[PDB]
RNA sequence: CACAUUCCAACCACACCUGGCGUGUGGC
DNA sequence: TATCCGCTCACAATGCCACACGCGCTGCTCGGCC
DNA sequence: CCGAGCAGCTACTTGTGAGCGGATA
C-alpha cells in the first residue's frame, strides 16, 4: 500500500495540527462517576467518544445522530476506536529543551553551537547566564557568564547587552543562527587547518551542518515549545477492585508537568521576583525532561513504592519496549503449550496431539465444516455441540485434521529445525506425543520439556509447511552436509545387539535361503539371534543408468544382519549390514542411503530402521547390573605401586634434593600415567572373559557385557564415562585452575570416600555452573549476530566477477587439522583449477563442486584452490547464488531468495550451547618456551622455506637471518603436510629442497637469547663502543671470559643516549665486509640489553651470536579460547598489546626518546616518513634500527588486531585470519561449521568503507560511507570520464554494524535506541525497509522466502 | 496424501515458485470453483493440488494459461 | 511498627514457606542466600562467588544448591553446622590426643 | 493449555498467554528468526498480525475461515500504530510515505 | 415548496477480562 | 598546540512457564462557571 | 465543597566504548 517510512523533527506548527485539543486541567476521571473529565487528561471532544456511537452528554446516542457533534460537549459521535489515534497537546508557557538531543553523547546542541555540554548544562539548569547579541560590546557573543560576571558586567553595558539564563535562550541562539554562512566558514577553516583531533571535530560539525540544511527541518524546533500528549485510551488507566485504579507511570508523568505549568502561569501572571520564576522554570524543565527519559538526568525520581519510574524512552528501550515485546515477537492466537512425550508409533512424518488440544485449537475448521453439513444451522448451535462435545463431532474433528499440518515448536530457538512441520493423529491424553528421531534435532530430553503448537490457518500457510518446515524435507543440518536424523542410542544399542555375532549359539552352521525364513526360525525359537550362518542374499545395484542389476549370492553372517536385510531397500549393497553397526555405522548406512536412493525412499527407511531397533531392543532384555560392571583384579598392586612410588617421591622431597615444584610435577606425571595404566586395565578387562565352546576348548570372542554394549556402540556412555565408572576417576581440579596432588583413587561401584567426593563434587559444581552463566552470553551473541545478519539474501542469479580466496587445507600444529575437500565441498570455482599437470583445465571455471568432483580433485592431488567466495561477490544489496555455493541441506545449488544471513547467524549461535566460558587452558598451562623451537617431523617429504633468507655456518648447519620465514614439507605426491614457523636464527642442520625422513629434527633456537648472528666470517670491533658511556663491565664468576653488559634506555643516562653500540664486521685490511650483492656497509646496531661476550679483534663465524639479549619469553598469552574468545574476535576489539605491524616498508629509526614513551621512524628509499608513531617502552623490537622490513611485518610480538590486518594486508587476507581463529576454536571443542556461515558474517561485518580522496565523487573525505553505495557511485562515474572515488574498506565491530546501516528501524529493533533514533531524526533520514526485520516491524511480506518474487512483483510496478 | 516433495522440487525450478504455484492452484480448486483433474482420496486441496503438480500437467505457465482461457470465454459470453 | 511490618511482609528474603513435605520446609529455613540488602545480585555475580572453597567443609553443604539463575549463591547449611556467637559457621570435631 | 480465540491486552489489541488466563504462546524473537530463515513468508506475516494484531484482520479472517474461506488480508499490525502515536507523542516526526 | 429521515408478537446491536511494571521463588 | 593518558558516564547481560503479592499519610493551601 | 499538588515525617560487575580534561613535548 505505502512506500519507505520518513522520520524527521516535529515542528510546534505540526504539533498543534496533530492536536485535537489542549489538556488543561490534570485530572483524569471523577470517584463517583466513571465519566471522563470535561478537559482533562481523559477528555470526550478532544479525543472521541469513549463509548461506541454515544455521546459524552447522551444527547445523541442514535446510529442516525453520528457523524455529527453535541451542542454542549460538542462531542463527534463515532466509534470509540478513534481515541486510538486522536492525540492532543499541552501549550507550554516557558520553552523548554528535548533532554534526547542534550544527552545524546554526543548531544546535538553540543555539537551544533560548537559549546562544551557542561556550560549548556549549566545555562538549562538555571545557574549562569549565556550572552546574547554581543555587537557592540566588549564580550564574545556566545560566551557564558556567572551572576556574578554579569552583576559585575552589566553596568559596563545595559542596553545593548542581554544574556538570558533559560531553554529560551538556547532557543533564540538557534533562531539567530545562519546556515550557510556558518557551513562556508567552516569548510573554509577545515580547508586552511591541518590536525587529527580538530580536522574530526571540523568535518563532524560540517556534516551536522549539511544534514541540517539538506533535510526538511530547523534547528529552533530541537526547544520544545508545545508537548504532544498520548492517546487516553493507550495511557494505561482501568478501575481495579473498589474505588483505586490502576493507572500508570506517564500518568503521572504528565499530571506532574501540567502540574508545574499551571504554577509557573500562575507565577508569571501575578510578576513573581526573578529567582521565583526561574526556580518555577527550572522546575518545569526538571519535569519535562523526567517526563521524556527518567533517569537520564541522573535523578531517576519515583512515584511509587520507591522504584524507578518508567517514562517514554522506556516504554522503547530495553527488552521492554515495544520492539522487543510487541513488535519483533508478539504473542499467537491459534496455539498451544503442553508436555512433550515419546511416541513410537508415529511416522516420522507425523506426530501426535492431544485431542482436547486439536478440539480447542481448531475451533473454526470445526464450526465450518459444521455449518457444511446438516448438522448445525448458526453458529450458536456448532459451539453449543462442541462444548457438550457430542459423539458427531469427533469425526468432524478427525476428517479436519486429515492432512492439515501443525508447527511444532521448542522453547529455546537456535537454528532452522526449532520449528517444524507435522501432522497430527488425534490421541486421549493431556501430552504431546514426538517422534524420536527429531527431538535430537530438537535438543528437548523427555525430563519434563514443554513445547508449543501453532496452526497454519492458511492454504498458502498450509502448502509451506507441507513443503518446506516439513521434517522430511529437513535432514540435512543447514551448518554442516551431515544429517541431522542420526539415530538415538536406543535404536543403535538395538541394532549393534542384533549385529554384534557370538561364537556359539543355537543354529550356528546351518543353512537359510532367504531373510524371510531366517526371520522365521528366529521368531520359532528354534535358533538365537546373532550366530554365525550361511544364507543366501539377493542384493541390487544400481548400474550407470536408472536400472537394478539383481545378484544372488550365498554370504555368510550373522541371523541378526539377515533379519535386518529386509529393511533396507534395493539399493544398497550388503556390505553396509555386514557389520557390528554402530552409531557412525548406521550413520553412514542413512547417509549412503540418501546419496544413492534419494530422499522419498529414505523417511520410510529411517522409519523402519528405529521401529525394527524398538522392537529388538525390547525383545533383547539389555539391562545394566551391579555384576555387569567389573573391577580390574591387578587395580590394587598398580594402585599400592603408585602409592609407592609417591612415598619415595616424598622421601626424596625430604631428603632435600628436589624441590617442591618439580615434585608436584613428579607426582602428578607418575599419578597420570598410573590412571592410564588402570584405565588401559579396566578397557582390557571389559573385553575378555567371554569364552564360549563351539564344539572346542576356548573361543574368546567380543565382550558381550551390557555396559560394554552400550558404550562400545557409540550409543550412550563414552570412554571416559566408563573409566570414570569402573576405573579411577583420575585427577581433580582446585578452584584456580591447578590440578590437586592427590588424585581420586576409588571409582562409583566401589565405595567412595568422603574428601573424594568432596574434591569431585567442587570440581563439578565449576562445570555445572558454567553453562549456567554462559546460555545468557550465547543467547546474547545469536541475536548480536543476527543483528548483523538479515540484511542480506539472494537476490543474484549470478555477479560476474572472478576474485575469490586460495582455499588450502590447514596443517598447522600437526599433520592436519582438516583436508581441502570439506573446505570446498559446496562452492564453486572462480579460476580454472590447476592440476599438477600443467595446463590442466580439468575443472572449469564457474563449476559447483559436486562429490564426484572433490573426489576427483583429491585423486589428482590439489594443494590448494581459488574458490569463489561473498567477499568478493559484487552483488548490490544482497549476494548472488553464483557466489555461495550449496544449500548444505538440499542436493542441488542454492536457489534465489533464502536469506543466507540469517541461518549463518544460526549456525554459529548453535554451537554456543556446548562451547565454555572459563578454563585452565590458556594455552601454555604446562609450559611454554622458545627452547621448543627443536623441530622434528612425523613422516618423509622435502623441504621448502618461504620468505628465504639465510646463510650457512661454518659448523656445517644453516642459520636464518629472518623471522617471516616458513618451512614447508613437499609429500611424494607434491602436496604440503607438515608447515611450522622457522624462529630467528635457527639451527637449520638441513638445507632447501633436501630430503629428509621422519623422526628428526631440522632446526632448533635458545629460549632466551635474541641472535643477532652475522652473515659472513670476518673481524669484530669496538666500532661506536665506548666503555663507561653505553657498556658496563659486570664480570662473570663461573665462565671464566667475562660479558660486556648493555644498558637498556631505562638506566642509561643522557650521556650514551646518542651512542648506540654497533658490530661492524671488518677484515684484516680495515675496510668492513660488503654484502654480495649490493652496496651497504654491514653493521649491526645492538640495542640496549646486549650481552656481548666475544673479544674483540677475533675472527667471528658466518653467522654467530654475539649479542646475546634476553627477551621476555616464558610466558602464557593464549586468550582462553571459549565464547569470550570469538565474542572479542567477532567485536573486532584490540587485545591488550596490539601486535603492530609495518605500515611502509624501508628502514627503521628511534628518533626524540622519551615523548612519554619511545619514538620510531619508517623511512623507506621510495618514499618519505609521513607516519610517525608512539611506541611503549616495555615492549621488546623485534627489528633494530639496521634491518629493513617489508610493510606489514610484525614489530612488537604478541597477539595481532584484525583492524591493522586489514588495512595493511588487503580484503582477503583478514577474512582468512579470523574464519581460521574460529573454525580453531570451534574445533577445539569438537564441533564442525562450514566456512560460508562465517564468511558471510564477516562480509557483512565490514559493509561501511571511508574516502581518502574525494576526486569527482559528491562524498568528502571525512565521511564514512556505506561500501556498496559509493561503489554504484564509482561505476556511475567510471560509465563516464571521470574519476570514481578513493575507497578504503574498514572494520568494525558487530555492534557497530547493526548501527551504521541506511535502515533506522533495523538499529532501532536493536540496542542503543535513543542515540540512533535522534540521529534520523536530527538528520532527516528515510529507509527504503529494503530487508527482513524491518518488514516485520512494519508486518508485511518478507522478500526473502516465498514472498520474496512477491515483491520483485511490487518492484517491477515502480 | 503426501509425504515427500522432493519430485517436485526436481519438476520445479526452485520450492518458492513451487509453493506459489501450490496455493494459486489451492485458490483456484477450493474458493475458484474448479474441479480437479486428478481423482481424489479423500484429501484437501492441497494435496491434490501438490499430486496435479508432480504430475506434470499443471504448473505456472499452464496456470496463466488457463487464466487467460477463463478470460478470454468471459470476453466471449460478454458478446 | 511499618518498618517490621514492611521487612517481614515484603522483602528479598521474606517468602512464604513451601508447604509441600517436611524436607521442602527443613531445606528452606536452613537456606542461606547472598542476594538481598547487602548482598551481591545474581546478574553481577562472578566466577568466584558461584565456585565452592575447600574451607566449606562441613558449614555449608556444596551438592545442594537450586541449578538454574543462581548456582552457588543460594544454598543449605551442613548438618552438625552451628551458628558461632560472632556470627560464623562452626563445625564440630573431635579432639584428637597422641593416641 | 490453548486458546483459539480470547481476550486482548487493552494497551495494545495482542492476544494474552498463561493458563490462568484464556491466552495463547509467545512467538518468540527466536522463532521470528528461525522462520524467517525458511521461507514462509505469508506464515509469519499471518502470524505477526493477521492472528494477533490486526484490529480489523482477526475478525475478517475468523469470519472467512468460518464461511470456508482460506484467505487473508494483511491489513497493518496495531502495534506498529501504537509506537507510531508513540514516538509521534515525542519530539520526533514520524512518517509513512505514498 | 423541497432536503433529510421515522422515536417501536419472539429476536438480531447493547460482549467480557488485568503480564501497568517490579520483586521473590521454583522448574526446563 | 598535538596527543596519549587518566577519570567519568552511557549501555549491555537469554528465553519460557507456574505461583504469590503490591500503589506515601495526613495535612495544608490554592484554585474552578449551576 | 471538591479536587488537586505538594511538604514533614545508593554503593562485589565487568567490560567496552565514547567523551572531557590535562599536562608535557
Ligand atoms: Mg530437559
Ligand atoms: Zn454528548
Ligand atoms: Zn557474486
Amino acid at each position: 500500500e505505502f512506500d519507505a517510512i520518513k522520520i524527521a523533527l516535529a515542528s510546534p506548527d505540526m504539533i498543534r495540527s496533530w492536536s485535537f485539543g489542549e489538556v488543561k486541567k490534570p485530572e483524569t476521571i471523577n470517584y463517583r462517576t466513571f465519566k471522563p473529565e470535561r478537559d482533562g487528561l481523559f477528555c470526550a471532544r478532544i479525543f472521541g467518544p469513549v463509548k461506541d456511537y454515544e455521546c459524552l452528554c447522551g444527547k445523541y446516542k442514535r446510529l442516525k445522530h453520528r457523524g455529527v457533534i453535541c451542542e454542549k460537549c460538542g462531542v463527534e459521535v463515532t466509534q470509540t476506536k478513534v481515541r486510538r489515534e486522536r492525540m492532543g497537546h499541552i501549550e507550554l508557557a516557558s520553552p523548554t529543551a528535548h533532554i534526547w538531543f542534550l544527552k545524546s553523547l554526543p548531544s546535538r546542541i553540543g555539537l551544533l553551537l560548537d559549546m562544551p555540554l557542561r556550560d549548556i548544562e549549566r545555562v538549562l539548569y538555571f545557574e549562569s547566564y549565556v550572552v546574547i547579541e554581543g555587537g557592540m560590546t566588549n564580550l564574545e557573543r556566545q560566551q557564558i557568564l556567572t551572576e556574578e560576571q554579569y552583576l559585575d558586567a552589566l553596568e559596563e553595558f545595559g542596553d545593548e547587552f542581554d544574556a538570558k539564563m533559560g531553554a529560551e535562550a538556547i532557543q533564540a541562539l538557534l533562531k539567530s543562527m545562519d546556515l550557510e554562512q556558518e557551513c562556508e566558514q567552516l569548510r573554509e577553516e577545515l580547508n586552511e587547518t591541518n590536525s587529527e583531533t580538530k580536522r574530526k571535530k571540523l568535518t563532524k560539525r560540517i556534516k551536522l551542518l549539511e544534514a541540517f540544511v539538506q533535510s526538511g527541518n530547523k534547528p529552533e524546533w530541537m526547544i520544545l515549545t508545545v508537548l504532544p500528549v498520548l492517546p487516553p485510551d493507550l495511557r494505561p488507566l482501568v478501575p481495579l477492585d473498589g474505588g483505586r485504579f490502576a493507572t500508570s507511570d506517564l500518568n503521572d508523568l504528565y499530571r506532574r508537568v501540567i502540574n508545574r505549568n499551571n504554577r509557573l502561569k500562575r507565577l508569571l501572571d501575578l510578576a513573581a521576583p526573578d529567582i521565583i520564576v526561574r526556580n518555577e522554570k527550572r522546575m518545569l524543565q526538571e519535569a519535562v525532561d523526567a517526563l521524556l527519559d527518567n533517569g537520564r538526568r541522573g535523578r531517576a525520581i519515583t512515584g511509587s513504592n520507591k522504584r524507578p519510574l518508567k517514562s517514554l524512552a522506556d516504554m522503547i528501550k530495553g527488552k521492554q519496549g515495544r520492539f522487543r515485546q510487541n513488535l519483533l515477537g508478539k504473542r499467537v492466537d491459534y496455539s498451544g503449550r503442553s508436555v512433550i512425550t515419546v511416541g513410537p508409533y508415529l511416522r516420522l512424518h507425523q506426530c501426535g496431539l492431544p485431542k482436547k488440544m486439536a478440539l480447542e485449537l481448531f475451533k473454526p475448521f470445526i464450526y465450518g465444516k459444521l455449518e457444511l453439513r446438516g448438522l448445525a444451522t448458526t453458529i450458536k448451535a456448532a459451539k453449543k455441540m462442541v462444548e457438550r462435545e457430542e459423539a458427531v463431532v469427533w469425526d468432524i474433528l478427525d476428517e479436519v485434521i486429515r492432512e492439515h499440518p501443525v508447527l511444532l515448536n521448542r522453547a529455546p530457538t537456535l537454528h532452522r529445525l526449532g520449528i517444524q512441520a507435522f501432522e497430527p493423529v488425534l490421541i486421549e491424553g493431556k501430552a504431546i506425543q514426538l517422534h524420536p528421531l527429531v527431538c535430537a534435532a530438537y535438543n528437548a530430553d523427555f525430563d519434563g520439556d514443554q513445547m508449543a503448537v501453532h496452526v497454519p490457518l492458511t492454504l498458502e500457510a498450509q502448502l509451506e509447511a507441507r513443503a518446506l518446515m516439513m521434517s522430511t524435507n529437513n535432514i540435512l543440518s543447514p551448518a554442516n552436509g551431515e544429517p541431522i536424523i542420526v539415530p538415538s542410542q536406543d535404536v543403535v544399542l538395538g541394532l549393534y545387539y542384533m549385529t554384534r555375532d557370538c561364537v556359539n549359539a543355537k543354529g550356528e552352521g546351518m543353512v537359510l535361503t532367504g531373510p524371510k525364513e531366517a526371520e522365521r526360525l528366529y521368531r520359532s525359537g528354534l535358533a538365537s539371534l546373532h550366530a554365525r550362518v550361511k544364507v543366501r542374499i539377493t542384493e541390487y545395484e544400481k548400474d550407470a543408468n536408472g536400472e537394478l542389476v539383481a545378484k544372488t549370492s550365498l554370504k555368510d553372517t550373522t541371523v541378526g544382519r539377515a533379519i535386518l536385510w529386509m529393511i533396507v531397500p534395493k539399493g544398497l549393497p550388503y556390505s553396509i549390514v555386514n557389520q557390528a553397526l554402530g552409531k557412525k555405522a548406521i550413520s553412514k548406512m542413512l547417509n549412503t542411503c540418501y546419496r544413492i536412493l534419494g530422499l522419498k525412499p529414505t523417511v520410510i527407511f529411517a522409519d523402519q530402521i528405529m521401529y525394527t531397533g524398538f522392537a529388538y531392543a525390547a525383545r533383547s532384555g539389555a539391562s545394566v547390573g551391579i555384576d555387569d560392571m567389573v573391577i580390574p583384579e591387578k587395580k590394587h598392586e598398580i594402585i599400592s605401586e603408585a602409592e609407592a612410588e609417591v612415598a619415595e617421591i616424598q622421601e626424596q622431597f625430604q631428603s632435600g634434593l628436589v624441590t617442591a615444584g618439580e615434585r608436584y610435577n613428579k607426582v602428578i606425571d607418575i599419578w597420570a600415567a598410573a590412571n592410564d595404566r588402570v584405565s588401559k586395565a579396566m578397557m582390557d578387562n571389559l573385553q575378555t572373559e567371554t569364552v564360549i565352546n563351539r564344539d572346542g576348548q576356548e573361543e574368546k570372542q567380543v565382550s558381550f557385557n551390557s555396559i560394554y554394549m552400550m558404550a562400545d556402540s557409540g550409543a550412550r556412555g563414552s570412554a571416559a564415562q566408563i573409566r570414570q565408572l569402573a576405573g579411577m576417576r583420575g585427577l581433580m581440579a582446585k578452584p584456580d585452575g591447578s590440578i590437586i596432588e592427590t588424585p581420586i583413587t576409588a571409582n562409583f561401584r566401589e565405595g567412595l570416600n568422603v574428601l573424594q567426593y568432596f574434591i569431585s563434587t567442587h570440581g563439578a559444581r565449576k562445570g555445572l555452573a558454567d553453562t549456567a552463566l554462559k546460555t545468557a552470553n550465547s543467547g546474547y551473541l545469536t541475536r548480536r549476530l543476527v543483528d548483523v545478519a538479515q540484511d542480506l539474501v539472494v537476490t543474484e542469479d549470478d555477479c560476474g566477477t572472478h576474485e575469490g580466496i586460495m582455499m588450502t587445507p590447514v596443517i598447522e600444529g600437526g599433520d592436519v587439522k582438516e583436508p581441502l575437500r570439506d573446505r570446498v565441498l559446496g562452492r564453486v570455482t572462480a579460476e580454472d583449477v590447476l592440476k599438477p599437470g600443467t595446463a590442466d583445465i580439468l575443472v572449469p571455471r564457474n563449476t559447483l563442486l559436486h562429490e564426484q568432483w572433490c573426489d576427483l580433485l583429491e585423486e589428482n592431488s590439489v594443494d590448494a584452490v581459488k574458490v569463489r567466495s561473498v567477499v568478493s561477490c559484487d552483488t548490490d544489496f544482497g549476494v548472488c547464488a553464483h557466489c555461495y555455493g550449496r544449500d548444505l541441506a538440499r542436493g542441488h545449488i542454492i536457489n534465489k531468495g533464502e536469506a543466507i544471513g540469517v541461518i549463518a547467524a544460526q549456525s554459529i549461535g548453535e554451537p554456543g550451547t556446548q562451547l565454555t566460558m572459563r578454563t585452565f587452558h590458556i594455552g601454555g598451562a604446562a609450559s611454554r618456551a622458545a627452547a621448543e623451537s627443536s623441530i622434528q617431523v612425523k613422516n618423509k617429504g622435502s623441504i621448502k622455506l618461504s620468505n628465504v633468507k639465510s646463510v650457512v655456518n661454518s659448523s656445517g648447519k644453516l642459520v636464518i637471518t629472518s623471522r617471516n620465514t616458513e618451512l614447508k614439507l613437499i609429500d611424494e605426491f607434491g602436496r604440503t603436510k607438515e608447515s611450522y614457523k622457522v624462529p630467528y636464527g635457527a639451527v637449520l642442520a638441513k638445507g632447501d629442497g633436501e630430503q629428509v625422513a621422519g623422526g628428526e629434527t631440522v632446526a632448533n633456537w635458545d629460549p632466551h637469547t635474541m641472535p643477532v648472528i652475522t652473515e659472513v666470517s670476518g673481524f669484530v670491533r669496538f666500532t661506536d663502543m665506548i666503555d663507561g658511556q653505553t657498556i658496563t663491565r659486570q664480570t662473570d664468576e663461573l665462565t671464566g671470559l667475562s660479558s660486556l653488559v648493555v644498558l637498556d634506555s631505562a638506566e642509561r643516562t643522557a650521556g650514551g643516549k646518542d651512542l648506540r653500540p654497533a658490530l661492524k664486521i671488518v677484515d684484516a685490511q680495515g675496510n668492513d665486509v660488503l654484502i654480495p650483492g649490493t652496496d651497504m656497509p654491514a653493521q649491526y646496531f645492538l640495542p640496549g640489553k646486549a650481552i656481548v661476550q666475544l673479544e674483540d679483534g677475533v675472527q667471528i663465524s658466518s653467522g654467530d651470536t654475539l649479542a646475546r639479549i634476553p627477551q621476555e619469553s616464558g610466558g602464557t598469552k593464549d586468550i582462553t579460547g571459549g565464547l569470550p574468545r570469538v565474542a572479542d574476535l567477532f567485536e573486532a576489539r584490540r587485545p591488550k598489546e596490539p601486535a603492530i605491524l609495518a605500515e611502509i616498508s624501508g628502514i627503521v629509526s628511534f628518533g626524540k626518546e622519551t615523548k612519554g614513551k619511545r619514538r620510531l621512524v619508517i623511512t623507506p628509499v621510495d618514499g618519505s616518513d609521513p607516519y610517525e608513531e608512539m611506541i611503549p617502552k616495555w615492549r621488546q623490537l623485534n627489528v633494530f634500527e639496521g634491518e629493513r622490513v617489508e610493510r606489514g611485518d610484525v614489530i612488537s610480538d604478541g597477539p595481532e588486531a584484525p583492524h591493522d590486518i586489514l588495512r595493511l594486508r588487503g580484503v582477503h587476507a583478514v577474512t582468512r585470519y579470523i574464519v581460521n581463529e574460529v573454525q580453531d576454536v570451534y574445533r577445539l571443542q569438537g564441533v564442525k561449521i562450514n566456512d560460508k556461515h562465517i564468511e558471510v558474517i564477516v562480509r557483512q561485518m565490514l559493509r561501511k568503507a571511508t574516502i581518502v580522496n574525494a576526486g569527482s565523487s559528491d562524498f568528502l573525505e571525512g565521511e564514512q560511507v556505506e561500501y556498496s553505495r559509493v561503489k554504484i557511485a564509482n561505476r556511475e562515474l567510471e560509465a563516464n570520464g571521470k574519476v570514481g572515488a578513493t575507497y578504503s574498506r574498514d572494520l568494525l565491530g558487530i555492534t557497530k554494524a547493526s548501527l551504521a546501516t541506511e535502515s533506522f528501524i533495523s538499529a532501532a529493533s536493536f540496542q542503543e535506541t535513543t542515540r540512533v533514533l535522534t540521529e534520523a531524526a536530527v538528520a532527516g533520514k528515510r529507509d527504503e525497509l529494503r530487508g527482513l526485520k524491518e518488514n516485520v516491524i512494519v508486518g508485511r511480506l518478507i522478500p526473502a522466502g516465498t514472498g520474496y518474487a512477491y515483491h520483485q512483483d511490487r518492484m517491477r510496478r515502480r | 496424501a503426501r509425504v515427500t516433495v522432493q519430485d517436485a522440487v526436481e519438476k520445479i525450478g526452485n520450492r518458492f515458485d513451487l509453493v506459489l504455484v501450490a496455493a494459486r492452484r489451492a485458490r483456484q480448486m477450493q474458493v475458484g470453483g474448479k474441479d480437479p483433474l486428478v481423482p481424489e482420496e479423500n484429501d484437501k486441496t492441497t494435496v491434490i493440488a501438490l499430486r496435479e503438480i508432480e504430475e506434470g500437467l499443471i504448473n505456472n505457465q499452464i496456470l496463466d494459461v488457463r487464466e487467460r482461457q477463463e478470460q478470454q470465454e468471459q470476453e466471449a459470453a460478454e458478446l | 511498627s511499618a518498618a517490621v511490618k514492611e521487612f517481614f511482609g515484603s522483602s528479598q528474603l521474606s517468602q512464604f514457606m513451601d508447604q509441600n513435605n517436611p524436607l521442602s520446609e527443613i531445606t528452606h529455613k536452613r537456606r542461606i542466600s547472598a542476594l538481598g540488602p547487602g548482598g551481591l545480585t545474581r546478574e553481577r555475580a562472578g566466577f568466584e562467588v558461584r565456585d565452592v572453597h575447600p574451607t566449606h567443609y562441613g558449614r555449608v553443604c556444596p551438592i545442594e544448591t537450586p541449578e538454574g539463575p543462581n548456582i552457588g549463591l543460594i544454598n543449605s547449611l551442613s548438618v552438625y553446622a552451628q551458628t558461632n556467637e560472632y556470627g560464623f559457621l562452626e563445625t564440630p570435631y573431635r579432639k584428637v590426643t597422641d593416641g | 493449555h490453548a486458546r483459539s480465540t480470547g481476550s486482548y491486552s487493552l494497551v495494545t489489541q495482542q492476544p494474552l498467554g498463561g493458563k490462568a488466563q484464556f491466552g495463547g504462546q509467545r512467538f518468540g524473537e527466536m522463532e521470528v528468526w528461525a522462520l524467517e530463515a525458511y521461507g514462509a513468508a505469508y506464515t509469519l506475516q499471518e502470524m505477526l498480525t493477521v492472528k494477533s494484531d490486526d484490529v480489523n484482520g482477526r475478525t475478517k479472517m475468523y469470519k472467512n475461515i468460518v464461511d470456508g474461506n482460506h484467505q487473508m488480508e494483511p491489513g497493518m499490525p496495531e502495534s506498529f500504530n501504537v509506537l507510531l502515536k508513540e514516538i509521534r507523542s515525542l519530539g520526533i516526526n514520524i512518517e509513512l510515505e505514498d
